[PDB]
RNA sequence: CCGAUAACGAACGAGACUCUGGCAUGCUAACUAGUUACGCGACCCCCGAGCGGUCGGCGUCCCCCAACUUCUUAGAGGGACAAGUGGCGUUCAGCCACCCGAGAUUGAGCAAUAACAGGUCUGUGAUGCCCUUAGAUGUCCGGGGCUGCACGCGCGCUACACUGACUGGCUCAGCGUGUGCCUACCCUACGCCGGCAGGCGCGGGUAACCCGUUGAACCCCAUUCGUGAUGGGGAUCGGGGAUUGCAAUUAUUCCCCAUGAACGAGGAAUUCCCAGUAAGUGCGGGUCAUAAGCUUGCGUUGAUUAAGUCCCUGCCCUUUGUACACACCGCC
């Protein structure tokens, strides 16, 4: 919040900025939004073949 | 000549009435004749199954 | 009263169900234990609420096809739709009960006198239409 | 076996009408050594029904600003009143209290909002829980105005209030107000 | 929220969130917190107990000269999700009851768009314009006033008494503060003098180390009183003694002795409140050289009633009417 001293009086300025999320944290908060839900993408893991036994 | 006091068990609670909610209206079954059941409005906390006195037997019945 | 879940939990539950239907189960604790690694939940309360809704939706899924997409349900539906053509068709009837007016139509079309058509006796009375108005 | 206040066994007390036998709590499952238990009886509806009626009398006997936390004083008042009624009558103080509750509960009242006939438009019978509540309130109130500005102490006033109520003599404020309510309801029939 | 659906896809608000209270004999840690055990002791029983009982008496992080975290503290974690059972439900969204559970609705904070000629220029070296600016509306000093009283109103405190007052004894808290940039003014243990308010020396504490184991009040247990304007009430008023200050008169506050006035529960009206709540009851902080009938918090005792309604006062959504749009305190 800042004040501008103009010839007609005082003008009030209010600036609000929503910082973007970043894990690095040097541009914004490290934590995500509380209601933001992120889901990791699953892989295939199909295994459609006959059972085998691999020696390792 | 005056009717004696007789008991009756609340079988169902229809709903509140009186427009302030001070009365709850119930369907109530007589002890002397189980097949006889009327609708009476009662005041105070009421849950089905409890029994209560009827100083006068039939007063008024009116579905909400 | 006041236990209605919101979009934040419902959408997340549906998404994780359609993503990890194999890993999820009907146990609330097992589901809330898979949630921490299948999703990033900022709050423990949010995580367990989502897990509870996942349990509810999986009970509904195992009792019936909930709108949430599921590969086993879809392959069953596919098998039940693009198959089960009967060995005999439903349109190869030996005899077709045919109206005399339709027989005249076929005769004008020149497809009259077919061995697979049996002419019905036309009804008499002309008593169609519902009675007008009430009563 | 329980012996409330060390004496006055509960098992001999019998409620004479089945209307209030689900709301009076003197039976052995609700018999307590002392009428003081922070039981959270107001947390849910109909939880005061299983609260012992001696506890209810103790809770309703502590009123009028000066006495809102003095439950120990109210317990000693109830103990002295039970002693006095036992000496005066010879029967169980619990039985006297139960009979007083039964004879004080007004079987019907009147309630409505619109243009009043005499007091209310409609005469309405009451619930057993409301019977018990009204009876306890009437007994405590009668004892209070009996003991306010006379030498006779609150213990004797409560004692003879219960004594008069357990029989029915028109000498107790509880049954006087009960009769007034019954007459108003009968007129509003 | 489910669902329908000329809408689809979103955004804020709500929720989510943070703090707080409740369970963790699970983990970490404790000489600025303790517990248990042991050893010196002090006292009772000593008939005889004797590993008898009490100790907020002294010790065992005095460094080898005990362990441990239950109690206290505070961190990381867990735990509660309508999860399980039954019923209702379009068998969806959900609701009701119950089991197990510390908890199946703990209280706050934050809080949308649009506005009000709502309040503050007496918060600011925030400020436009106007006014004043040397006999000042600047600033400083002395005195007075902001208290002034035929009266009306608001927030409160004390009461009207025996569910009490007095006298004595017994016995229990938690918030939280405490020595100053200017800035002088801190919380106080113990000893002595005084009847009290106070005073005089010795210390401790910049603080889980000292006040302080915060020996609080109410309550509890005994005494006197005895239904009277009485030992209820302590207003008014006289005299005297201290404390703060530069100064106490229009009495700062406190103490002592006298006076016991209205007040015997309060018309018409009207406020607040659903569980550790109302109320009774004291104790901290702010104001403070002196000080609380105020306010903000804390603890102690602990209920009656209700789990409903739109009747009064209002609020939200939909339909509807309008001659209103400064919007019914309208218009006419
Ligand atoms: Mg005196």
């Amino acid at each position: 919040v800042r004040h501008v001293l103009l010839r007609q009086g005082v003008l009030g300025i209010k600036v609000k900025i929503m910082l973007p999320w970043d894990p690095t944290g040097k541009i914004g908060p490290k934590k995500p939004l509380p209601d933001h839900v992120s889901i990791v993408e699953p892989k295939d893991e199909i295994l459609p073949t006959t059972p085998i036994s691999e020696q390792k | 000549r005056v009717q004696p006091i007789k008991l009756a068990r609340v079988t169902k609670v229809l709903g509140r009435t009186g427009s302030q909610g001070q009365c709850t209206q119930v369907r109530v079954e007589f002890m002397d004749d189980t097949s006889r059941s009327i609708i009476r409005n009662v005041k105070g906390p009421v849950r089905e199954g409890d029994v209560l006195t009827l100083l006068e037997s039939e007063r008024e019945a009116r579905r909400l | 009263m006041g236990r209605v879940r919101t979009k934040t939990v419902k959408k997340a539950a549906r998404v994780i169900i359609e993503k990890y239907y194999t890993r999820l189960g009907n146990d609330f604790h097992t589901n809330k234990r898979v949630c921490e690694e299948i999703a990033i939940i900022p709050s423990k309360k949010l995580r367990n609420k989502i897990a509870g809704y996942v349990t509810h939706l999986m009970k509904r899924i195992q009792r019936g096809p909930v709108r949430g997409i599921s590969i086993k349900l879809q392959e069953e539906e596919r098998e039940r739709r693009d198959n089960y053509v009967p060995e005999v068709s439903a349109l190869d009837q030996e005899i077709i009960e045919v109206d005399p007016d339709t027989k005249e139509m076929l005769k004008l079309l020149d497809f009259g006198s077919l061995s697979n058509l049996q002419v019905t006796q036309p009804t008499v009375g002309m008593n169609f239409k519902t009675p007008r108005g009430p009563v | 076996d329980i012996k409330l206040f060390g004496k006055w066994s509960t098992d001999d007390v019998q409620i004479n009408d089945i209307s209030l036998q689900d709301y009076i709590a003197v039976k052995e499952k609700y018999a307590k050594y002392l009428p003081h238990s922070a039981g959270r009886y107001a947390a849910k509806r109909f939880r005061k029904a299983q609260c012992p009626i001696v506890e209810r009398l103790t809770n309703s006997m502590m009123m009028h600003g000066r006495n809102n936390g003095k439950k120990l004083m109210t317990v000693r008042i109830v103990k002295h009143a039970f002693e006095i009624i036992h000496l005066l009558t010879g029967e169980n103080p619990l039985q006297v209290l139960v009979n007083a509750i039964i004879n004080s509960g007004p079987r019907e009242d009147s309630t409505r909002i619109g243009r009043a006939g005499t007091v209310r438009r409609q005469a309405v019978d009451v619930s057993p829980l409301r019977r018990v509540n009204q009876a306890i309130w009437l007994l405590c109130t009668g004892a209070r105005e009996a003991a306010f500005r006379n030498i006779k102490t609150i213990a004797e006033c409560l004692a003879d209030e219960l004594i008069n109520a357990a029989k029915g003599s028109s000498n107790s404020y509880a049954i006087k107000k009960k009769d007034e309510l019954e007459r108003v309801a009968k007129s509003n029939r």
